[PDB]
């Protein structure tokens, strides 16, 4: 009974110290010791929480949350605890007059956070305007990162491949969308950018090397010689020919798994393990080509470019997520066959093939390319801001109200409670500003409700003004960092039905 | 304590401990923070770790730790299942005492009720190899996905599902079906990510091969037989009841026998690394006595007591030895594999944080115990709460045909099995009473099947479409230990606690 | 904590049910209660215990109203209805811990009570009132619990023949308040006079001039009293005023053709003056005074007459009809009997006369024959009879346990707890008899599977079906009225 | 949160009201008895607040404000505490009206910037080129000290020292370069500027020491002349190489830092240095280590190998002035173009109580003159600048709007506390004197000029600026927690 109070009400008192310190006009706190002459006055939230000894065993959970946020960026650490405190404050009404399962409330936050991030993306602005000057400066920055690296030999050709590897993505800039192949017997100057998804291994023997109107399906199973370790078994049979009957009976059962594949109408199959000749020979009449040695990234990255799924099982026939590609071409370079795909539907990715003269040049070029692409990918999350001053906080409340329309009975009060915590951010910022927070937040919701999505709250004039004319913006990367940190921190706390005090070190 | 006192207190003492783990039961439960006194910090929902950390003076809850210690070797994942099931039997046993039934009748009454329910579950059980052979691979892959869904491992779970399949098979035989936990090594280090984790078929020893000039990869040396390793049970030092001359005599026995690497229990001097550097013969130092057995078994080696007893037959042979740099860690450990099936398997998992490594280590180790029970019995049953509902309806229906005093002991056993689906229904956000009546109605008028409580959000019954199966030997081991525990509790009518001096 | 206030009343209600539980059956444990006035009484009757218990608990007083209706309707089971009421309260404790609202608990009792009646009627053997051999053996077994045994054989047809005359057909509820047991000093048990017309509680005039007998008389009900006014030529002046006041009342009596009149008993002033008896003696008018106030409402029903407050409104239509009015005294009784009323609105109200020497005779006989009329009353309203001793309660718990799977939701679990709440009645009967509690209960489920209602029939134990039906019906409303109270406050 | 702030305001108001009685020379002095038994008596607000050992965390901020008050302006340490408490007393009714402290805090900073321009318009513009107002400024400031006739002689000494180091755009000048060396003996009439440098101690009084040298180099050396400390010729051989390495750089002035660890110069080394006429001055305090490294442009030298010629200064003539109980060594013509010449004046007198209070009196005289360096002009004290600001804010308060309009009314009322206290400490009626000053305000403005009472503008300017941020930071802390 007291575990819920210490995890909810007890966690508010921890966030109350950083509640009034948010913002440049926010208040300050005092840290006093026994001697009282060592004290100091500062607005830093991370210093106050770590300096004050906390006897509350549930308060130590929020300590590790601030440490993860500080690694990403040193700004917004205070806003993480404040936003997480508003979700725990409204959790009291989620119990007494609600009686809703806590995990269902957490699952409602994932549906609300999905619409909140999409609402901020459409309203996000950037300084990338006049890209002619912006795109030209991208190649000069990549050349500066080439110092001490073997790629410094040619700055123009090597940095040009890294420039087109970023802007042409039109999506997530993470390295998971970039494929790197290490090969031998060539020069680094011959490297080029190709989106055909080139991998080392080949597939098939008598099958043709060109496929038109291909249908790609991704699955993971072993259809050939399961139980790879035969040591220890005991085969009791009356004759030698009777021992092979069990292996022949498994071949007849393979038609059940092949029938589900043939009903999908796919000419291309993906397999991590090998395939026996008999199920492979039956694929010749159906024209099914199986690709082997897909590793892990090759399984996930193929589903991203072709719009597939990573599930290895079939839950129901004629229902699944299928991809496709126009042409599959197999070429040979460097005395090894290569696989170059063509015509992938909505395919967005790039593959930089590094051809070195030895193994030492391949490992140094791959590690140096990731550092060069990290700086170019950082420019997407840097300098890009959004309209602040209550604007972005209120816009997220509109996307939550959209999901609050069509909802079940359990998550109805959970999604609606999340919209109240979003309006608490401009309320607290207006508290230390010296003005009335209830009047500014109320008039802000009615204005953005119908039209005028760029409006915000002005701290100087204490009224609603255009944020584009005032020029008050906040970083978009900071918005996602706080929401992602608050979603993971509140996910553990709401699931707590009891508190186990940690052992002191 | 007396009869009118302790018998009433033993029931209330078990309900306080059982009610703590009822919230953490299932994948939707709570992950608790626990810190061992040795300095290890990890977060897991495993009941065997949570119950082991419980320190209390009540003798009723101490039997839970004693039972979970022996159950950890057999299964280890059924700790939360047995405690809740055993506490359900004590709840119905309290009412039988007030009716004038001796407590020994309750202990002997559950023995006939447990054995009768086993034969009823076997009739409705299905077999894997006797039905579909190609689905045997998918059964082992999706078994670990349920336990790993509550952890960060659930993102990469597709690749890690195959690693747990080969780790169990290597240490067991198809006919014998014997798996030892001491043969499966669970290790991990800080740094890197989980995507670089690979399976190791041999020991590790965390050796950097001393001076870096030594080759990091062992060559086959013109098609030789494996890679010969030396095992020495004697320390490196000159014989005592000239020191450089004795060093040249001991290295000759290694070169003549063909041992590439030398493993010893005691440290080496600085001159030893100078002579071994010219011959490209890496050395191994500070190896425990327990780890010496796993090397000779996997590499097919022998224990050589003396210096001159070396020979090609007593040297352990492996596939190859290579030193692969892992991230920025300066340890630069080794990986020793083997072509043939060995008895030693070492799991190697990396993580960006120390708490992440220990979180995924015990989560992956629990997946090895689930696969261990699946390969022990080819026949599996549908779990998720369907096993407790089906076995309860068989005992409750046959209770009317069995007369005598045990007639009421059978009704209490059927109602005690309903505690599991009602507990999981509360953790899933459903009515525990409404779901229990719903599962019994669908299995009676419609058709006989196994439908349990929904672990994931869905709109209706019949989880059989999701192909969620549990091992028969795993579920049978839980009801046997829960029945034996309930009998042992009734055999202690007095609590004797001595004072302190 | 609105429910914890009700939970405190449930625990206090279970303590009262457990106290009465030990008194069930003839072998039950008696309860000693010392009143504040100093009276010390003891008995095994649950209705008398709760009446003098003076319960100050507001919810616990509901058992008194149910026990009062239990004896007024069925007449038997006042102790068993308290045990059945406490059984549902004990099972409702585990229901509140699961988050079940008492409305579903109360609504499910309505469907459970109506279902238990239909199941009981299927195994019950329907009997008819045309067979007099069944009613004699039914009332004779109820008289075996009293000291009178060999003399109870003649009392069996006495209670049977009285009900069959007023039973008719489709009578539904039959009020037994019209049947009064007359207790007089003298006589014996074997001496009884039915006197189906009516029987009064008082004697006749022992003075001179009283006719004491009249043929073709009309008996009216007059609450007035003839007395001299009670708010020494002077002597005769008072006599002329008193005799004129007494004669003017008698003038309207002769014109109304009133042979027999009644006078309400008043201890304050004089009832009937001696001069008034001599005035009506010449007119051949019988006078019966000192009529008890309790019998005023009784005679206003069976006789079909109406009370006359004022002589001005007194008419002939308010009188009665009697063919013969005589005074027959066996020994010392001096009682007047009336036969052949033949009233259209009124019915044949029969008053049973009981004679005895010692005071303990007419007393114990009154309570013995009163319960015998209640058992016969149960057969009139609801036909059929079952074997007592908790035999049908075992099979009902077995059928409802299997039919509980047909339901769905929270209500399905209530049927399982309702079957266990019905097993407390047969368990208590085995405990109060010295037999092993759990051992006898297990033997009930074993034997009732193969056989049906099979031995109490050889032991002549017959419980009417209306008692077992009303016990479940009244308990469903009693437990409902409990859980529906969520709080209580001072109101005045 | 008000329970934390209101408890701190009331606690700080009682401290400000207690120091308020100490304003002026006629004010009520406060006594503080330390636990060790020491009792001090004085009207200085910086001394009272330092030895009071205040346990209130917010009230301790007045010590830092009083420290910066004397370091910047040099006067008004008591007045800045009164103005701080005046704003806290008027803020009690502000919280009762529902006013958020942000508007209260932001209005104090906006009013402090506007109050400066009001004082500059009413102030008289003066320049540092005229020595008429500069001499009379330091002469009248010494009327509060025992010195009377000698105050006119030290007036041109303080004026000529500041004007040389003030320049134009230098603005703030470090006061650490001004060191007054006091010694018993002599008198006030004997003064020497000695712009080169002045040490804190005498020279070697032993036999053989030249004590005077011409054209010598001065440098900081942390080494010490001692025998071997992990036979006569062995110790002299170890000391021979020490004096030989010094001769390589031609350093005739050896300054050894005072340390109780070992000795300074051995007696055997005195005969070696007597032939080369190398003067040595020992007992150099640790505070003078940083002082000598600035004006002389030298560097501290820890070891004998670190000693080089490039780190040595230049001294035209180094001699020991003969005086009773003094023996002061002077250095002239350091010839340092990059660093400005330091100002160090030797204070002499017969009684120990003379050279003590004289050193403190000259510190306040140099600060008032330094106030004209940052901002020229002066405003006569006695409540004139406090009342003049309230006169302009009367009509300006009506031009505001919102919550801030009421703050300007209470801001002018809090400024009247300073002239009210000055009238109370003089025995005159508080309100009666203030009304007479506002009555003549229609004609007279700054008129005290005939009484030779002058005050710099920086004192009145810094008192408002420091008190504005002080009270601003008080309302920022809404809670007090224990952190260790």
């Amino acid at each position: 009974e007291n575990a819920r109070l210490s995890a909810f009400v007890g966690a508010i008192a921890v966030g109350d110290l950083v509640k009034s310190t948010l913002g440049p006009k926010g208040m300050d706190k005092l840290l006093q010791s026994a001697s009282s002459n060592t004290c100091m006055v500062t607005n830093d939230g991370a210093t106050i929480l770590k300096s004050i000894p906390l006897d509350n065993p549930a308060a130590k959970v929020l300590v590790n949350i601030s440490k993860v946020q500080d690694d990403e960026v040193g700004d917004g650490t205070t806003s993480v605890t404040v936003l997480s405190a508003e979700l725990l404050r409204e959790a009291e009404k989620l119990i007494d007059q609600s009686k809703i399962h806590p995990q269902t409330i957490i699952e409602g936050y994932r549906l609300a956070s999905a619409a909140a991030l999409d609402a901020l993306t459409k309203a996000a602005v950037d300084n990338s305007h006049d890209k002619t000057m912006f795109r030209e400066d991208l190649i000069h920055i990549a050349k500066t990162t080439l110092s001490s690296k073997i790629l410094s030999q040619d700055k123009d050709h090597f940095a040009e491949l890294a420039t087109n590897a970023i802007l042409r993505l039109k999506g997530s800039t993470n390295l998971e969308h970039i494929q790197i192949i290490k090969i031998l017997g060539g020069k680094l100057s011959d490297s080029f950018l190709d989106e055909g998804f080139i991998l080392a291994k080949k597939f098939g023997n008598n099958q043709p090397k060109r496929i038109e109107n291909a249908k790609i399906l991704i699955a993971n199973t072993t259809l050939d010689t399961d139980k790879v370790k035969i040591f220890g078994t005991k085969f009791k049979v009356d004759s030698t020919a009777k021992l092979a009957q069990l292996e022949k009976a498994e071949r007849e059962k393979m038609k059940n798994k092949i029938a589900k594949i043939s009903k999908f109408g796919i000419n291309t199959f993906i397999n991590r393990q090998l395939i026996y000749d008999y199920p492979e020979q039956l694929f010749t009449d159906l024209g099914i080509n199986s690709i082997e040695h897909a590793d892990f990234e090759g399984v996930e990255r193929l589903a991203l470019v072709t719009g597939g799924e990573v599930v290895s099982t079939f839950d129901e026939p004629s229902k699944c997520k299928l991809g496709e590609c126009d042409v599959i071409e197999e070429i040979m370079l460097g005395e090894q066959p290569f696989l170059k795909f063509s015509g992938c539907k909505a395919g967005e990715a790039c593959t930089i093939v590094l051809r070195g003269a030895t193994d030492q040049t391949l490992d140094e070029a791959e590690r140096s390319l990731h550092d060069a692409l990290s700086v170019l990918s950082q420019t997407t999350k840097e300098t890009r801001t959004v309209l602040g001053g209550g604007c972005a906080e209120m816009v997220m409340s509109k996307a939550v109200d959209t999901e609050a329309q069509n909802i079940d009975g359990k998550k109805s009060l959970a999604v609606e409670a999340f919209a109240r915590a979003l309006r608490q951010l401009p309320t607290i910022l207006a508290d230390n500003a010296g003005f009335d927070s209830s009047e500014l937040v109320s008039k802000l919701r009615s204005s953005i409700y119908n039209g005028i999505s760029t409006s915000g709250l002005d701290l100087n004039n204490g009224t609603i003004a255009d944020m584009r004319q005032l020029g008050i913006v906040e970083s978009y990367k900071l918005k996602r960092a706080v929401v992602s940190s608050a979603s993971e921190a509140a996910e553990v706390l709401l699931r707590v039905d009891n508190i186990i005090r940690a052992r002191p070190r | 304590q007396h009869g009118l006192e302790a018998k009433k207190s033993h029931i209330l003492a078990a309900r306080s401990v059982a009610s703590i783990i009822k919230t953490s039961l299932g994948p939707r439960g709570l992950d608790k923070i626990l810190i061992s006194p040795d300095g290890e910090i990890t977060i897991t929902n495993d009941g065997a770790t949570i119950l082991s950390q419980m320190e209390l003076d009540n003798e009723i809850a101490k039997l839970l730790v004693q039972l979970s210690k022996s159950q950890d070797d057999e299964i280890g994942d059924g700790t939360t299942g047995v405690v809740v099931l055993a506490s359900a039997l004590l709840d119905q046993a309290l009412e039988l005492i007030q009716k004038g039934i001796h407590p020994i009748k309750i202990a002997n009454g559950f023995d006939e009720a447990a054995k009768l329910a086993i034969s009823k579950l076997e009739e409705t059980c299905d077999d894997i190899s006797a039905s579909n052979d190609e689905l045997f691979r998918d059964f082992l892959l999706r078994a670990a996905k349920t336990s790993l869904g509550s952890k960060i491992v659930s993102k990469d779970h597709d690749r890690f599902a195959e690693m747990a399949v080969e780790a169990v098979i290597n240490v067991m035989d198809k006919d014998r079906k014997d798996v030892d936990f001491d043969l499966i090594k669970m290790q991990g280090r800080v740094g890197g990510s989980i995507s670089d984790s690979k399976l190791i078929n041999g020991v590790i020893l965390d050796k950097d091969f001393s001076h870096p000039q030594m080759p990091k990869c062992v060559l086959p040396k013109e098609g030789s037989d494996g890679v010969k390793l030396a095992i020495l049970t004697c320390p490196f030092e000159p014989p005592k009841p000239y020191e450089q001359d004795k060093f040249k005599e001991m290295i000759d026995d290694v070169k003549k026998a063909g041992a590439d690497v030398v493993i010893c229990q005691w440290g080496f001097d600085d001159e030893a690394n100078h002579l071994l550097l010219q011959n490209d013969l890496p050395a191994v130092r500070w190896v425990g006595g327990q780890e010496l057995e796993h090397i000779a078994i996997s590499t097919n080696g022998r224990i050589v007591p003396r210096f001159q007893d070396l020979s090609k037959d007593k040297l352990g042979t492996c596939s190859r030895i290579y030193e692969q740099e892992f991230g920025t860690t300066k340890d630069r450990m080794l990986i020793i594999e083997q072509s043939k099936e060995t008895k030693t398997v070492t799991c190697f998992v990396r993580g960006s944080n120390k708490m992440i490594v220990d979180e995924a280590e015990r989560a992956l180790h629990d997946s090895l115990c689930v696969v261990r029970n699946l390969v022990k019995d080819s026949r599996v049953v549908y779990g998720g709460g369907a096993a407790e509902v089906t076995m309860s309806l068989a005992v409750s229906e046959e209770a009317d045909k069995q007369r005598g005093i045990d007639q009421y002991a059978f009704r209490g056993f059927a109602q005690a099995l309903d505690t599991i689906p009602m507990t999981l229904a509360e953790n899933s956000g459903l009515d525990p009473i409404g779901t229990l009546s719903t599962l019994k109605s669908k299995q009676l008028k419609e058709k006989i099947s196994n439908i349990g409580v929904d672990c994931l959000g869905y709109g209706s019954n019949d989880m059989k479409e999701l192909f969620v199966v549990d091992p028969f030997i795993g579920k049978k081991q839980q009801i046997l230990l829960a029945t034996q525990l309930c009998r042992m509790i009734l055999k202690i009518d007095n609590v004797i606690i001595s004072g302190k001096d | 904590k609105p429910q914890e206030v009700r939970k405190a009343n449930i625990i206090a209600a279970r303590s009262v049910a457990d106290a009465i539980r030990t008194s069930l059956g003839p072998k039950g444990m008696d309860k000693m209660i010392k009143t504040s006035r100093g009276e010390i009484i003891i008995s095994n009757d649950g209705h008398t215990i709760l009446k003098q218990m003076a319960i100050l608990h507001p919810v616990a007083r509901m058992l008194v109203e149910v026990s009062a209706a239990q004896d007024s309707e069925a007449g038997d089971g006042t102790t068993s209805v308290v045990i059945l009421t406490g059984a549902l309260l004990g099972a409702a404790e585990r229901l509140l811990n699961k988050g079940i609202h008492p409305t579903i608990i109360a609504d499910s009792f309505q469907s459970a009570a109506k279902r238990s009646v239909d199941i009981l009627l299927e195994m019950c053997h329907k009997v008819s009132l045309s067979d007099r051999e069944q009613l004699v053996r039914a009332a004779s077994t109820s008289l075996s619990s009293k000291i009178v045994s060999q003399y109870s054989s003649f009392l069996a047809p006495l209670a049977v023949d009285s009900v069959l005359k007023i039973s008719d057909e489709n009578s539904k509820n039959v009020d037994l308040n019209d049947i009064r047991l007359v207790k007089k000093v003298g006589g014996t048990i074997d001496d009884t006079e039915m006197i189906d017309g009516v029987v009064l509680t008082q004697t006749a005039i022992k003075s001179a001039g009283g006719p004491t007998r009249k043929e073709k008389a009309k008996i009216g009900l007059i609450q007035f009293q003839i007395s001299p006014p009670k708010p020494v030529r002077q002597m005769d002046k008072i006599l002329k005023e008193e005799r004129a006041y007494l004669l003017n009342i008698c003038k309207k009596i002769k014109k109304a053709k009133c042979n027999v009149l009644l006078i309400q008993k008043s201890i304050l002033r004089d009832a009937v003056n001696d001069l008034a008896l001599h005035f009506l003696s010449k007119l051949n008018i019988m006078v019966v005074k000192d009529i008890e106030r309790e019998e005023i409402e009784f005679l206003s029903k069976g006789l079909g007459c109406k009370p006359i407050a004022d002589i001005e409104l007194f008419t002939e239509d308010r009188l009665g009809s009697a063919d013969l009015v005589e005074e027959i005294d066996s020994d010392g009784s001096k009682i007047v009997r009336v036969t052949g009323i033949r009233n259209n609105n009124a019915r044949p109200t029969v008053s049973v006369v009981i004679r005895g020497a010692n005071n303990m005779i007419i007393d114990e006989t009154e309570r013995s024959l009163h319960d015998a009329l209640c058992v016969i009353r149960c057969l009139v309203k609801e036909r059929g009879l079952i074997a007592g001793g908790g035999a049908p309660e075992i099979e009902i718990s077995r059928r409802l346990s299997k039919e509980a799977r047909s339901m769905e939701g929270v209500q399905a679990f209530i049927w399982q707890e309702f079957a266990s709440a019905l097993e407390v009645i047969p368990t208590t009967l085995a405990e109060n008899a010295g037999l092993n509690s759990i051992k006898v209960v297990t033997e009930l489920r074993s034997k009732h599977e193969n056989g049906e209602l099979n031995n109490t029939y050889e032991e002549h134990i017959l419980q009417p079906v209306l008692v077992s039906t009303s016990a479940i019906t009244l308990a469903s409303e009693c437990v409902k009225s409990i859980l529906r109270i969520d709080d209580i406050a001072f109101s005045r």
